[PDB]
């Protein structure tokens, strides 16, 4: 006794119901489950891979922090001990003063970040309980000294990547990565890839 | 009371039989700094709603550890009214603004986003009865426009009795010189009611024909407020 | 400029599961049957400075309700009609969280709910508090003070404020006008009483005038006001938490049926 | 001025000798809630008090690292006067609170329990003259009834001048027509003045006169504290 | 009693290089020339309950004004003129940081500069909205909602008030005075429109029509008024930086020469 | 709705020590007797635009007090008086932990104790403010401004509000009412001055006028208004220390022989 | 030149002079010392133990914290790095997540106490300075699964143990345990020891 | 409009020249609690000027992370208006806190001291037009007697237009029934404007020349202010 309602790629609207029956999926945000019945909880796109399903969110302007996921933050504090970062979700980030230096915090010690920088960098702790903590140990992780970074909605991310085919078509119009949290690093003429971001957008 | 409100063809003041609803048109994303925005027109009566957030709530202390906060509120405009409002909040929007957060806390999967704060606000452009009801609806499309998840949309409608009659979504002529007014506003696809109030007097008999009646004109417009978030896409 | 906030009496997991433990049998922890109010105690002419009063004890809720009338000008649009106007404060006394300020959005809506209870009611026909067509009619100051916060302060505080009207002397006016308070002519005249009922949903059970425990517990509550007649003169869902449309139709039946008691009760307290 | 305050028979408006109080009643334990609380009586001046505490006080940077603070509420009700108060705090409500503070700031043992405030609400249900004094002592009581340490309690009476003689415990009428209004309150077993104010004129011989007559009432009003907190035992 | 506080939109230190790469070619990142507004929408009548309304949008920027008049006494000091009241609100719908509350130091300044080049400029010639000297004329409440801050509202809440002030109809008084909503009588009678231009200055470059971005990188902005003869009818430096004296020189002779076109503008807009 | 809190200039243990090292021989750091006022200083007609006003300068606190008269109507229970009403501000200026905002509950009671000992001196007999016997009286505004809070401010306002009224002009009044101001007529009317004298009690002395590290180690304060017929026409301890009975006589009998001098001091200050 | 003023066993209210004399007695917040006179500042029941004499507070319904002390508490806040919790005193009481995981907080880890549990818990640390820690370290201590928790006014806990006589008679009644704090952890007609617990309260 | 402003000699209403300023007298150092103190009197508008800091800002979330926060506060004493001014904030005065404060902005050395702040309180105590001013260079000379870094002082003078007359340093008289009133503060040495405003109406051609005034008089005005500081060491 088991059945989807919807053809595969619906568009679906919050409380839209999905299924019926006993499945076995994962839990996500975007579905609810009220004894035998699934829903939407949000504008959507409702996919079924496999056995089993869900929904792609098309609304949304934030990043919900998974811990090792990569991040482009903008450092928005610098304390006592490290910097409150902005990495475009419900909650700030901060990076330990530790972790960037390799070493405790000298005595009488802006130099490395201050308010203004973008820093690209791993969440390293994150749970319901807390704020996502950040690292900048791996390669190419750190300060952004030069390009520029593109904002997009980060639901849209999977969108841009695209087997990273659309990755791929970008950079041949131009260098480009791809942050989870919805933020692109990346002549001038050129710098207009931005106009086909904002196309990945509102066309996908 | 003083002008008829039931005319001899068994009409209302408008022209509309007593189960039709007002004209209904509503629009999505029309403010570009709000993460999700929504104008709602039902009639004459019209509510615009922005949304932000969940964001982190910086007190912190007004934060609860298991959910977001909402943060409502419903606001008039000087100019909505026939004669000027004050546009310092009356006793009223305050109490509109908690019957509407309220109705909105059934809806929000607020359990998502601990110590956050969702802020809606909405402001009514124009009045001419259900106000809070569309405000209430501007703010569920907003929410769904904001992509903040929901057990479901929230559609409601205020019935009545006019001369005696019970009738379907109210004007304002109706709302001052009528026996009743009941707004309902529910999550309809879960049975569930988010909002419910009546002023005047009822029987409740006629109270039950009155709520029968609602759920009627919900449902054709929680078919409306479903159509407008999916026709950006489709 | 001003906004409604989502606010929480934490409860321990455990105490939830003793107050529903007897539900099942129709009763609730104090022995009460679902649709039992309180033990209701009112007090007539308690605030001897008023001009009718009366305190409210309904289980350990407490409200003091007080009237004091005033010669006003009518409303330029209600030339034949004197004025009500109710004021709740949820005072500080009452319970611990509730810090002094002016009146906030729960105390806003209580007086909000009253006031409609009443003048929809018809209750209190403001017509007949003319005493010059046009030019000098009585203003009906009904000031509500909720002294200790036990549950279901909207039913008390419509009790109180009922019996205080019902209290309420009138004094004297004098040709020259002047009120007279050394001589008491009349009683504000109502028509009848009103009472709010108020119904708590506490998982599949519904539960009349809910205690401060089972307002912690709740998911929701409706509350519907009835004159004698047993016409529906208000109702206010409050609360987080949603209803089915089952849940409010059983919810008003249940209501009813209770409000015919508390309006017998609430006359014999009054003397009519 | 207007009316005669001392008659023929050398009696007051009321009955009362001039060295003669007002008839007192005190309940104790009153409000469920509150952690004390108290009714004072003083003939027709009657006063509620309820008290909360000590408990940590958020802010924080508005403890002190030493002992507790005291926030205190003097408060008259709109019906609890012969014409309507506003319920507003008035500049009056704002002095008499501060002074009813201070005067027991002198009595609670606040270095017990540093960081924290002790709550003390208190509100006049019907007010004919001493309402500052009746106030103060039902919030008195009250602190005893929470079980916070306290010096000692606190009572207090208003003398003054009516028609050129000396008076205990004024009630409205002496206390807006006569020359002279001193609520005077203290810890009568330590001889500690803790509030002390004068308004009208005396000559500094009849202040003496009058401040001795206050004691001697002060005494009694002790007296029937101390029973009163003693008498759900005895 | 209250004060002003140093307030700040973080901008990237990458971003702002970005936002003035084009400024030598004299364009802005939308392609926009130095001395061009951004495209500008205005819909007359858009609040229907409003006596007369505008709604305003300014690229990203969006601006409701309405107006609603009432008959009052004159103020005691000018018998022979009625009144006009401007408030502005900075909507917390129209951007993140804007809680809600009274106006704010920013709304107010708005509400204010806008009336005084209202006033300043005749535009709106007081003793024409006289019904009888010195016992009833015409009060314009003028409200102006910022719905969406995009950047530059005060030029934006100019054009809405100039936009809803022609809109504006007058009902028929009759004598018995009432107001007759039944029948429009007329519309406001206004001397000519009004313009604000605002001029940011942006390193050595000064822009017209600053957005969100070039607002958030700026030094200082300077706003002239003008009427269509070309009067300046109000001026207003604002933001924390200084300017040069030449700056201000410059900033003038940019501002007129756009006022010119943004009246003719205004002018297809309102019909005139 | 609002309450009042224990709220504290943190002084040094070796400090104290130092305050009170010379009490024993009569005098305190300054030099001064236990019973003498700091120097003080008053200048009339300091600002200007006020009807009157005084600048006293006492040790180093400073306060201005100034009067504005107004035609009213008489409040309708007192046909046959004028009006006084006195306000209080411990300016921000004053003091570092003064932040702005309305009266707090210090300026309110500051402003309160002064009324009551100007009102009930009758120094200032408002029967003599009528102009029209029920229809038109002068309302005096007297607004006191603490401009430097240097201890004992109390005394100072009392001082500089005496000078002020005893420096108010009164303008002539013309009928047709109007006041024509540029005649005056008279000056306001008071029968005598008033003084209140301050004394704290620091432990076991008793310190008249006392200063700011003095109010910072009392333990309470009390103060005492006289008129030059050494009636007491007003009292008001304040602080958080209690006193004893005998406290408060020896400070009442310190206070009214200070009182003598003071009132001769302010007398040669008013020409009078 | 000693003397107590009042027989033993007097009901004793605030400023009520008790003693005069020099007398050695341990401080006491129910007693102060005026040189050489004594006053009870409580309502309460005067007490002469040998040549010592105490007041026993009839009212208070807050615990005032002693090292080394049982209480039950009810959890109100998780936070990063462990729990706040009520013990119904005028301070708010602390439990480390380390005390009770017996290591450091690992990443990305309420499974253990959330908001709303009961926890019977040893106040570890107290003092003037500072709000009390707890420890779930002692046997029988930790999160309350079954049972109630009956709140007493914390004056009455001698009362209700009474050489524990009282202890044993409501045992004979039920299972029952009498904290520091007036919290007293304990079929559901037997429930009805509470009927007995209201009378240690208002028959002492 | 109604009286001459501009009389048959060609002089004002007060005697001077288009081109003269009122007297101007400055005092420093005049309050003992505050760090810096001054008053400042052009005529016969005058005014008191406090600072306070830098100090840390408690909040601290109000505070910023690399400079110093002001805080300023213009406010008006009741007696200092012809007629009586209500001592509540107007809008005015809340427009006049702004304005003065974003003058002192560019002016304080703000990012020598992050996270506090730098409280300005200024008091007008007689007001006969450009107080606005006289407020901002009063305190510009109290943070100079504070001894708070800053780039230069401020001074500042209103040039307007009477009677078709252009002309230097308003009075309440010219403000009034004159044509247009332009206040003007540099820090002239930068030759850097602080503050600009324009109230009433001039010609593009006379705007410039009223604004070359103005550099006149603020360049006077300035060596008053530079010769009032040093006065108490020279
Ligand atoms: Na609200
Ligand atoms: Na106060
Ligand atoms: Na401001």
């Amino acid at each position: 006794s088991q059945e989807i309602v919807l053809q595969p790629r619906s568009i679906v609207v919050p409380g839209e119901l999905l299924a019926e029956g006993e499945f076995q999926i994962p839990w996500s945000p975007y579905i609810l489950k009220i004894n035998s019945k699934y829903y939407s909880t949000v504008v959507g796109l409702f996919d079924v891979k496999d056995t089993q399903f869900e929904v792609i969110p098309l609304e949304g302007s934030f990043y919900y922090p998974k811990i090792n996921d990569i991040v482009i933050g903008l450092v928005e504090d610098v304390e006592i001990y490290g910097w409150v970062v902005d990495i475009k979700a419900p909650y700030k980030a901060y990076l330990p003063a530790s972790n960037l230096l390799g070493r405790s915090i000298n005595v009488g010690e802006r130099r490395y970040l201050d308010v203004g920088d973008y820093v690209i960098a791993r969440i390293e702790n994150f749970d319901r309980s807390i704020d996502p903590v950040l690292s900048v140990k791996g390669k190419d992780l750190g300060r952004v000294s030069n390009g520029i970074v593109i904002d997009i909605m980060p639901v849209k991310v999977p969108r841009v990547i695209g087997n990273k085919s659309m990755y791929e078509t970008l950079t041949s119009k131009c260098s480009i990565f791809v942050a989870n949290n919805g933020r692109i690093w990346a002549s001038r003429f050129s710098e207009e890839i931005l106009i086909e971001a904002i196309r990945k957008i509102e066309n996908e | 009371e003083r002008p008829k409100l039931i005319l001899d063809d068994g009409k209302r003041t408008d022209g509309r039989k007593p189960d039709e609803l007002r004209s209904i048109k509503i629009e999505l994303g029309v403010l570009k700094n709000a993460d999700g925005s929504a104008i709602f027109e039902m009639g004459n009566t019209k509510a615009i709603a922005a949304v932000y957030g969940p964001k982190e709530m910086h007190p912190r202390h007004l934060s609860l550890p298991d959910r977001a906060v909402l943060r409502v509120r419903y606001h008039m405009t000087p100019f909505s009214t026939d004669e000027r409002k004050n546009p310092a909040p009356s006793r009223r929007e305050i109490e509109l603004s908690k019957v509407i957060r309220e109705a909105l806390e059934s809806a929000v999967l607020v359990e998502l986003f601990p110590r956050t704060a969702i802020d809606v606000f909405t402001e009514i452009l124009q009045a001419d009865a259900g106000s809070r009801l569309v405000s209430l609806m501007a703010a569920s499309l907003a929410l769904a426009d904001a992509g903040i998840p929901m057990r479901d949309l929230i559609a409601g409608v205020a019935v009545g009795k006019a001369d005696g009659v019970i009738i379907l979504d109210l004007n304002e002529t109706e709302a001052m010189w009528g026996e009743a007014d009941m707004p309902i506003a529910m999550m309809p696809s879960l049975n569930q009611v988010t909002l419910f109030q009546l002023n005047g007097s009822m029987t409740p008999d006629e109270f039950r024909q009155a709520f029968d009646l609602a759920v009627k004109g919900i449902n054709i417009i929680y078919n409306l407020e479903r159509e407008a978030l999916k026709s950006k896409y489709v | 400029g001003h906004m409604s906030s989502t606010p929480n009496n934490i409860i321990p997991i455990i105490k939830k599961e003793s107050i529903v433990s007897l539900f099942e049998k129709g009763i609730r922890q104090d022995g009460r049957k679902l649709t039992d109010y309180r033990p209701l105690s009112i007090t007539l002419d308690y605030a001897k400075k008023a001009d009718g009063s009366a305190l409210v004890k309904l289980g350990t809720t407490m409200v003091l309700a007080g009237t004091k009338l005033e010669i006003d000008k009518p409303y330029e649009d209600t030339p034949n009609q004197g004025n009500l106007i109710v004021n709740v404060e949820l005072l500080p006394l009452a319970y611990e969280t509730f810090e002094p300020g002016p009146p906030d959005e729960n105390a806003i809506e209580l007086a909000r709910v009253v006031d409609r209870s009443l003048r929809d009611s018809k209750a209190l026909d403001l017509t007949k508090l003319v005493i010059e067509p046009g030019k000098s009619v009585w203003t009906v100051w009904l000031d509500v003070y909720v002294l200790d916060y036990g549950g279901n302060v909207l039913d008390a505080c419509t009790l109180a404020s009922v019996a205080a009207l019902y209290n309420t002397k009138v004094y004297k006016v004098e040709q020259h006008i002047s009120v007279n308070k050394n001589e008491v002519v009349g009683k504000l005249p109502l028509n009848y009483p009103v009472v709010t009922i108020s119904v708590a949903k506490v998982d599949k059970y519904l539960v009349v005038d809910p205690d401060l425990d089972e307002e912690s517990i709740m998911d929701a509550k409706i509350s519907f006001s009835y004159t004698p007649d047993l016409k529906i003169v208000g109702i206010q869902k409050s609360g987080k938490g949603s209803m089915s449309l089952q849940d409010i139709d059983q919810a008003e039946n249940t209501a009813r049926s209770t409000a015919v008691k508390l309006l017998e009760e609430l006359k014999k307290h009054l003397g009519i």
